[PDB]
């Protein structure tokens, strides 16, 4: 592949290498039908910030929880290749399990 | 004697130095320095025309046609279509003796042609510019000394005004409005010393108005110790003239309340929409009654208001005021003693300033109103109300008025003077000859051509009001040397005689110390350059 | 030449090679030292140069001259930026190093000329100028006793010299000793934005004075100022960031109500707002109040009301200096508003200087900062002095950080020319030759300064040659005097650092200009 | 890593004043009133502050 | 950017501030220091927290710059200072050490 993980954390080399191949956008995403968010405080904006990462989250814990339930060692590896985008947030959540990942791909 | 340098390379290949060197000049060496001479000679031979009582007025037009007679020297400079970097020094010079004394702004255009015309001389004779800059320097140091030696002290107290009077009559005498002469020369004087603070403080000049307006005479301009407003009454049917008023000053519109920030009101329901129309017609009604409680009898607004409003405070026998501006709120505020009040909720009767006539003038057939605010208990603030019989002498007026007022301010900063028309020039001329004769011979040229540039003032004044220059300069100075007189001047008037403390031409000592300075430093930056580098490019 | 069919560079490229391009670059050389020539010591004069725009300059400093010209010769831009490099190290001697640049490349043009291979004309230049910033380094005047009076006497010479070239050479004593105070202040940085230098049209040189504290300019004060008092006593300062109008509590703030009792609610809560932060501000004790962003009317007549003084729109550095004299802190909120972020100055007032309105902070024992009020009859003048009074404060910046000097007027540098000769009459000879050279070279400081004060510059420097060889190391110009005398003595010091710079840039562009053989100038796209 | 050597250049006192520095030198200032620390440690955000 | 609030309360807990523009610098300051770019403004953790003998403001020439000193002779990322007479001496000169 042309490119490499965008993470500077991230591993270079796995030996042992599960693939998942996904076409599952994990960068943020704006709502179709235009959103746009009301707050009263600062409290408030906090918790709406908080909240409005929860979807990618949910896939990103998804992915998390399949390499932890695959292999409960450190020996093997997760390479993620995704024919989409994917935002630092969910790069460093990734990074941080030891999983390398891969975005827009041919 | 141009282009810079241009060799095209010993080898014949292309030399190329600075960016369009081709289009490019330059000077150098003595001829710069002549070049910089004759400009400033021309410009001071320009200006030296307009010294004195019989001094002669310069018709300026600018850009766009308009015409301004003046004998402003300042004022003639700056509307100049100058191109000469010299002569731009010299507008700044004139502007900057306008900053800081307000007057002789003609007389250091003068003074600096005729020390670079003395230059000029010795360089042709072969002495080296910064030598006849230090020479200029210790020769205007001297004088500046000599002032301070020969100087008077007045009084500046307001019981006794008739010094004052008499600089302001000095000042004022050169201009047009000489035919109101001592009339013009009382009212500068009293408006500097209403608004001034006594310890010898500052004057602030923000806090005088001078507004002038056509029609009339020359001699209606008069000293109004209060207010004069551009606007007029809002409502037609409200009385003209409101007598002991208590004007009560506001910066709210008389509207209802709009908050700053994007805010948006609901009407879900016909009770809204009588809730919001009834809230309406009551802050009308509440605002109003707000106003009217204090016991005002005017009320004053900076930014307006509506017809329910207006029919109101007509309605409740509450003559008003809107649109004034900022300035004219802040002038009001300070003559009547009154508060600038931001809302109706914070109005109280203590605000309320107090006026002793508030009255609307008409000016002819010409539909123009404006208010006057007088009689104040004890205004800080003054106005100058000028008429005449064409905008022009309005305008001069405004400027010959204005030096008036530089230079009692001046006075209440140093009380110091020193007797004018030529006089204080011929004996500071005469201290720098003396002090010639102990210094050493190679600065003593610099010092004998520092004091014949002295002496082109009485020489300017003397040939102005027709008579022989070089005779009578020579006379003066021959009685003042034979008797210890240093108040010998020209007598420009023909009075009959030449003492100047008999005919009371008084001279800020402030004013001729700054002048010496300035002209010897310009004189000295002059003097120092040696190279010009123009783009030559004859740009559109 | 043969038209070859496709030709290598594009049409248009412009090639010099050889000697006759090194010769045309060390005569661009020469051509930009001449127009900084005259510009030179005390008997100096000034360049008014004119831009496309017609906004003329006046100076007498040579980087400053240099940049104003649109130099494009890729060998003479070598000078200018060798000036702008003194400037910025040192800041006093532009004129010296271009002068000795091409005082360097004019001695060995007749070396370049018959073939002499350019390594060899670089190891004499690196090798003299070594043994040059040795001799400095080891001949430069120290005196170890640490005493506070001699050097303040010293600080001040320098300074006088350093500005005995300037249109303010009259006032240069005290200019000098007003430079000296103000570095004093300055606390362990001697950052240059420290010290302020406000510029006032009209008035002689000698009404200049020099704050202990902090001034600035009047900044459009709205309605109801004039009610303010303008002169206090002993104020506490609430330096501020802190907009104090009435607005929309944020750019994005919607407000919806369904209620006119709501609506009128909104109202009084803003003025509340706003009130709030008035009377937090007045209930700090302080009395005068500045920010770097807008007051409004309504808080300029709220502080009248009080016999407050406000000033909106107070620029970056002013307040930064303001904090700096009085020992305050900049708040962008009032909510903790205690004693300790609250200036302090023994008098404030507001006064009238030349035609504008100027706030004074005087009074400050504990200030770190200073500014300067400079009066003059032009912008020019005002310009011209303000840059020769940053060239004495960098001078007094350097002395301050080491406090090495050596006699002007060229004693050092003739001093110099004697020890490189010595060295050079003691080696095989093909160095000798260009070492002589340099040595020569070096003489080029005390001729042009006898050629700008009308001098015969033959005859002084003969009888400084054979003075420096019998003896005196500090021998000089005297420029009033008509003659030699000890520089030392006669207080023209400047610091060694300046020398041994100006020696180092001058080496280091000699060196550049001759190590190239070809100029290649591709098309302008 | 030939990217792990930086160069800085500062004009002014000839190439013999050059020095070599155990660190990162940033031509630029100091935002805040704090403009030297002894016992540094530095928090570093990818996020404005 | 620094916010208005963030940098006056950071004054008062005294704490230094540096902007770095470009990413690629805040990389190579990550590496020489030894700290995590940090997403959020959370509080950095132990392992996060980045390390320096010196870091203070100076002045080179006419320069304003900060520096990040190691007393040790060794990190991850060491520079170079160049000083000079000419910019394009300088850059001969970075070549040279290139
Ligand atoms: N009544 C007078 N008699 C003699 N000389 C006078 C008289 N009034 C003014 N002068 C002289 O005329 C000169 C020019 O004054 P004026 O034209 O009013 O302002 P400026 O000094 O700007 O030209 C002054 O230097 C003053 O000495
Ligand atoms: N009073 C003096 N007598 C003799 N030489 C002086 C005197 N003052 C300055 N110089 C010399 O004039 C030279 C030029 O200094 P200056 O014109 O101030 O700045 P620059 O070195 O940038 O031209 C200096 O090398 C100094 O030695
Ligand atoms: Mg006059
Ligand atoms: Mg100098």
């Amino acid at each position: 592949l042309d490119h490499g993980a965008r993470h500077p954390d991230m591993k270079k080399r796995v030996e042992d290498a599960y693939i998942l191949t996904c076409n599952v956008s994990l960068e943020y995403e704006k709502t179709e039908v235009n959103s746009g968010f009301f707050y009263k405080s600062a409290e408030e904006r906090e918790k709406l910030v908080k909240a409005e990462r929860k979807f990618i989250e949910d896939r990103v814990k998804k992915i998390i929880e399949l390499k932890r339930k695959v292999c409960g060692d450190s020996d093997k590896g997760f390479v993620v290749i995704n024919q989409k985008g994917i935002d630092p947030f969910s790069l460093d959540a990734l990074s941080k399990e030891g999983i390398v990942a891969l975005r827009r791909a041919k | 004697a141009s282009m810079g340098t241009l060799a095209f390379d010993e080898y014949g290949r292309p030399f190329l130095i600075i960016k369009d060197q081709d289009r490019k000049s330059r000077l150098m060496g003595l001829e710069a320095l002549k070049s910089h001479i004759m400009a400033a000679k021309a410009v001071a031979n320009t200006m030296r025309t307009s010294l004195g009582p019989n001094g002669l007025d310069k018709m300026m037009v600018d850009k766009d046609g308009d015409v301004t007679v003046t004998n402003d020297g300042a004022t003639i400079l700056s509307m100049m279509d100058v191109d000469h970097q010299i002569a731009k020094l010299m507008v700044e010079l004139s502007k900057s003796q306008d900053d800081e004394i307000g007057d002789g702004t003609t007389g250091v255009v003068v003074l600096a042609g005729a020390l670079l015309e003395e230059a000029e001389q010795l360089l042709d004779r072969g002495i080296h510019p910064i030598r006849i800059a230090d020479g200029y320097e210790q020769a205007a140091r001297v004088a500046i000394e000599h002032l301070d030696k020969i100087s008077d002290s007045v009084l500046v107290d307001i019981k006794d005004t008739e010094p004052l009077i008499q600089t302001a009559k000095t000042t004022l005498g050169s201009k047009v409005v000489n035919s109101c002469h001592r009339q013009m020369a009382e009212i500068a004087v009293n408006a500097v010393l209403t608004v001034a603070d006594m310890e010898r403080r500052d004057v602030d000049f923000e806090l005088i108005k001078v507004e002038g307006k056509v029609g009339g005479r020359l001699e209606d301009t008069k000293l109004i110790k209060g207010v004069i407003v551009d606007k007029d009454f809002s409502h037609p049917q409200m009385p003209k003239k409101v007598e002991d008023a208590k004007i009560a000053i506001l910066t709210c519109p008389f509207e209802p309340p709009k908050p700053k920030t994007k805010h948006k009101l609901d009407v879900t329901s016909v009770e809204d929409y009588k809730a919001l129309q009834k809230y309406e017609k009551e802050k009308f009604e509440e605002m109003i009654q707000q106003i009217k409680e204090t016991g005002a009898n005017l009320a004053i607004c900076q930014w307006g208001f509506d017809d329910e409003a207006n029919h109101l405070l007509l309605q409740n026998n509450l003559p008003a005021v809107r649109w004034v501006g900022g300035p004219e709120i802040e002038l009001i505020a300070i003559a009547t003693g009154g508060r600038i009040v931001p809302r109706f909720s914070e109005l109280t009767a203590e605000k309320l300033g107090f006026a002793g006539l508030v009255q609307e003038i008409s000016f002819g057939t010409t539909k123009d109103k404006m208010l006057v605010i007088e009689q104040c208990k004890n205004s800080r603030a003054v106005t100058i109300f000028i008429r005449g019989g064409n905008k022009m002498i309005i305008e001069e007026a405004k400027r010959s008025l204005h030096d008036a007022l530089c230079v009692i301010r001046n006075l209440i900063r140093d009380n110091r003077v020193v007797y004018g028309g030529g006089a204080a020039e011929i004996s500071c001329a005469l201290a720098v000859s003396q002090e010639a004769d102990k210094c050493p011979t190679l600065e003593q040229y610099a010092m004998r051509a520092f004091a014949d540039a002295l002496e082109v003032i009485p020489m300017a004044l003397s040939e102005n009001s027709g008579m022989n220059p070089i005779q009578t300069m020579t006379e003066v100075r021959a009685r003042q040397v034979k008797e210890m007189n240093p108040a010998l001047g020209i007598d420009c008037l023909h009075k009959g005689t030449n003492d100047m403390k008999q005919q009371h031409v008084i001279e800020t000592l402030i004013g001729k110390k700054q002048q010496i300075s300035l002209a010897t430093q310009m004189v000295r930056m002059i003097l120092k350059i040696d190279d010009i580098r123009k783009p030559g490019e004859s740009e559109e | 030449m043969m038209p070859t069919p496709v030709i290598l560079l594009k049409e248009g490229t412009d090639s010099s090679q050889g000697i006759p391009q090194l010769v045309s670059n060390i005569s661009a050389c020469q051509v930009i030292a001449e127009a900084v020539r005259t510009t030179l010591g005390p008997r100096g004069m000034d360049k008014l140069i004119v831009d496309g725009r017609g906004k003329a300059t006046i100076s007498n400093d040579g980087a400053t001259i240099l940049k104003l010209l649109d130099v494009v010769h890729p060998a003479a831009k070598t000078l200018v930026d060798i000036a702008k490099s003194q400037d910025a190290e040192v800041g006093d001697g532009t004129t010296s190093v271009t002068l000795l640049a091409a005082e360097f490349l004019k001695q060995v043009k007749p070396y370049v000329e018959e073939g002499l291979h350019p390594q060899i004309i670089i190891r004499a230049f690196r090798t003299a100028t070594q043994l040059a910033v040795n001799k400095i380094k080891e001949i430069a005047v120290t005196v170890k006793k640490a005493d506070k009076v001699e050097q303040r006497k010293l600080l001040e010479k320098c300074a006088m010299t350093a500005l005995s070239s300037k249109l303010i050479s009259q006032q240069k004593a005290f200019f000098a000793k007003m430079v000296v105070d103000a570095v004093m202040m300055l606390d362990d940085l001697l950052q240059l934005k420290m010290i302020g230098i406000k510029k006032v049209q009209g008035g002689a040189l000698e009404d200049s004075q020099l704050v202990a504290g902090v001034a600035f300019k009047k900044t459009f004060s709205y309605a109801g100022f004039e009610m303010q008092p303008k002169k206090y006593h002993n104020p506490k300062i609430a330096l501020l960031n802190v907009e104090l109008e009435l607005k929309a509590e944020k750019d994005n703030a919607e407000i919806r109500v369904h209620t006119v009792e709501d609506y009128q609610a909104i109202v009084d809560a803003e003025w509340n707002i706003l009130y709030d932060k008035l009377e937090k501000i007045h209930h700090s004790g302080a009395k005068v109040v500045l920010s770097k962003l807008p007051i409004g009317d309504v808080a300029t007549q709220y502080f009248a009301d009080r016999d407050m003084f406000c000033a909106g729109r107070v620029p970056e550095e002013d307040l930064k200096r303001t904090m700096m004299a009085c020992g305050g802190s900049i708040q962008t909120s009032v909510n903790a508003l205690s004693a300790d972020v609250l200036g302090r100055c023994q008098v404030f007032e507001e006064t009238q200087i030349g035609g504008e309105r100027y706030n004074f902070f005087t009074g400050c024992p504990k200030a770190k900062t200073c500014t300067f009020i400079l009066r003059g009859g032009a912008e020019q003048f005002m310009e011209e002095t303000e840059r020769s009074l940053h060239d004495a404060i960098m001078i007094v910046r350097r002395a301050i950080k080491n406090d090495s000097v050596v006699a002007g007027g060229g004693a050092i540098e003739m001093e110099l020319s004697k020890y490189l000769r010595d060295y050079s009459r003691t080696i095989p000879g093909k160095q000798q030759l260009l070492i002589g050279a340099y040595a020569k070279a070096l003489e080029i400081i005390p001729r042009q300064l006898c050629d700008n004060a009308g001098f015969d510059a033959t005859n002084i420097l003969n009888k400084l040659r054979a003075r420096h060889a019998q003896g005196g190391t500090w021998y000089g110009v005297d420029i009033n005097n008509e003659d030699i005398a000890d520089n030392f003595e006669a207080f023209v010091w400047e610091p060694a650092m300046v020398r041994i710079n100006a020696l180092t840039a001058a080496s280091e562009a000699a060196c550049l200009i001759v190590s190239v053989d070809e100029t290649i100038k591709n098309p302008r796209s | 890593n030939v990217d792990n050597i930086r160069v800085c250049k500062i004009l002014g006192s000839g190439i013999s004043s050059s020095s070599v520095l155990h660190g990162m030198v940033f031509k630029k200032e100091t935002e805040g009133d704090v403009t030297s620390v002894k016992d540094a440690k530095i928090a570093v955000y990818s996020c404005p502050f | 950017k620094v916010a208005d609030m963030a940098l006056h309360y950071a004054n008062k807990y005294n704490i230094m501030l540096v902007r770095l523009n470009s990413k690629w610098d805040l990389r190579r300051l990550c590496k020489t220091v030894g700290a995590t770019a940090l997403p959020r403004l959370t509080p950095p953790v132990l392992e996060e927290m980045g390390h320096c003998d010196s870091v203070y403001l100076s002045e080179v020439g006419d320069t304003q710059v900060v520096v990040f000193k190691h007393e040790k002779e060794d990190g991850a990322i060491s520079t170079i200072v160049l000083r000079g007479s000419t910019d394009n001496l300088m850059d001969d000169i970075e070549r040279a050490v290139d």
